[PDB]
């Protein structure tokens, strides 16, 4: 694709030690700060259930594509304006790649 | 006699410009070395050098403070509460080779500035002057705080730095960002979820969490959320304080506020001791990476 695709053991501790704190990933998982991240992808930008959502995340309704994350990540708040997730993006191509493909694999 | 005078005396025909670039570098480097600490990167570490160097200040007799740079001597350089910050010290020696014409105490200060804005704080105008001084300017160490206090031990410590009670609360929230090391200080864990982005966090955690005190492994006490945050013992008793605890709710409410409180605290903080002349450039504001394309 456009965006590549890279390890997935590197992804994994990026996201432990960046995203951990505040989502988990596994089915069923708990919404903490952020909403459980299970089956993002596919998904439409603010429905996961029982999670409340600033206005902004649920008025942006893009569907969760490798594509469309990436340009998420790199920057939240310029993508989503108005979110609340509390992240300074991730300004490296390979971390996105590295990241995105954990995901890709633990969000199924 | 009085107390000694330090006049600010701006470096060599510099300007705002020189200063800009400075800031851009480290800037920069806090971009590209972002896998320090687990990747919280060095943003917290360069915001609590900037405190330590400023902390020292005794309004008394006016000695310590940012002005002379004194942390690049060892008798500072080593005070043991000081420990963990060589990793700050380390990543500007670089950058101070680059720029060697602005002296340590602009450096260390620019540099907490730098962090703040760059992890989305409010913007901290800033002005330079600090002039470098002797070995025999260096501060004895046990100047700074003590961790395991209470709401009064930190009224009266801050009195020493001229700070009332809005800018203690205020400065506190700095502790939004980074962790504690056990290693380094016998405390740790983490304030907060969001360790690098400035916000007020710290606020909404401590009254929002359930904290129960307990011991660490370094055998002391600390005060444990079940969401795995941990507050030191000075930072709950700012909710123990009837009147630390109003500025902790006004804080937790609105975040403007804290921001602004913050950016007039910490710069005061780090002008202590200094006496501008009337001929000096007013204080200058920075531009971030994001505000120039970056
Ligand atoms: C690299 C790390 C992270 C990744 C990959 C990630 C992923 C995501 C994604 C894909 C969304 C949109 C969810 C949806 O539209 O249903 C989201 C929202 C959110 N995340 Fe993150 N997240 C990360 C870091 C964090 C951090 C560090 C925090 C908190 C400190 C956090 C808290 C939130 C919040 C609160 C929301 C909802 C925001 C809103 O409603 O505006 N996330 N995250
Ligand atoms: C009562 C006064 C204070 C006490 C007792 C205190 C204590 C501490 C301790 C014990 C740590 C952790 C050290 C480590 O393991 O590296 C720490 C970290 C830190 N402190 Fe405070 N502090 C005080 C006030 C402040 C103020 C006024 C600021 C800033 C404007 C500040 C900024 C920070 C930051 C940003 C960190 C995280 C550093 C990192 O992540 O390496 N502290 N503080």
């Amino acid at each position: 694709t456009e965006f590549k695709a890279g390890s997935a053991k590197k992804g994994a501790t990026l996201f432990k030690t960046r995203c951990l704190q505040c989502h988990t990933v596994e089915k069923g998982g708990p919404h903490k700060v952020g909403p459980n991240l299970h089956g993002i992808f596919g998904r439409h930008s603010g429905q996961a259930e029982g999670y409340s959502y600033t206005d902004a995340n649920i008025k942006k309704n893009v569907l969760w594509d490798e594509n469309n994350m990436s340009e998420y990540l790199t920057n939240p708040k310029k993508y989503i304006p108005g979110t609340k997730m509390a992240f300074g993006g991730l300004k490296k191509e390979k971390d996105r790649n590295d990241l995105i493909t954990y995901l890709k694999k633990a969000c199924e | 006699t009085t107390p000694l005078v330090h006049v600010a005396s701006v470096e060599k025909g510099r300007s705002y410009e020189d200063f800009q670039k400075v800031y851009n570098a480290i800037a920069l480097k806090l971009r590209e070395d972002d896998e320090y600490d687990n990747y919280i990167g060095y943003g917290p570490v360069l915001v609590r050098l900037a405190w330590h160097i400023s902390g020292t200040w005794d309004k008394h007799d006016n000695t310590g403070g940012s002005y002379g740079g004194t942390y690049r001597f060892k008798k500072e350089f080593n005070d043991p509460s000081n420990a963990g910050l060589q990793n700050g010290f380390k990543f500007l020696e670089p950058i101070h080779k680059e720029f060697p014409w602005i002296s340590s105490g602009d450096l260390f200060s620019l540099g907490g500035v730098t962090a703040v804005q760059e992890m989305q704080g409010p913007k901290i105008p800033w002005r330079c002057g600090r002039v470098d001084t002797p070995e025999d300017t260096t501060p004895d160490n046990g100047r700074l705080p003590d961790a395991d206090k209470d709401a009064g031990y930190v009224r009266t410590f801050f009195q020493r730095l001229n700070m009332n009670d809005r800018e203690v609360v205020a400065l506190m929230g700095a502790h939004a960002l980074g962790k504690t090391h056990l290693k380094n200080s016998g405390y740790e864990g983490p304030w907060g979820a969001a360790n690098n982005v400035f916000t007020n966090e710290f606020y909404l955690n401590l009254l929002n969490e359930d904290w129960k005190l307990e011991k660490n492994d370094a055998n002391n006490e600390q005060w444990d959320s079940k969401s795995g945050y941990m507050m030191l013992p000075t930072d709950y008793s700012l909710i123990q304080d009837p009147k630390y605890l109003s500025i902790v709710k006004e804080y937790a409410n609105d975040q403007d506020k804290f921001f602004k409180d913050f950016s007039k605290a910490f710069e005061k903080l780090l002008e202590n001791g200094i006496t501008f002349p009337k001929d000096a450039p007013s204080p200058f504001i920075f531009k971030t990476l994001e505000e120039q394309g970056l």
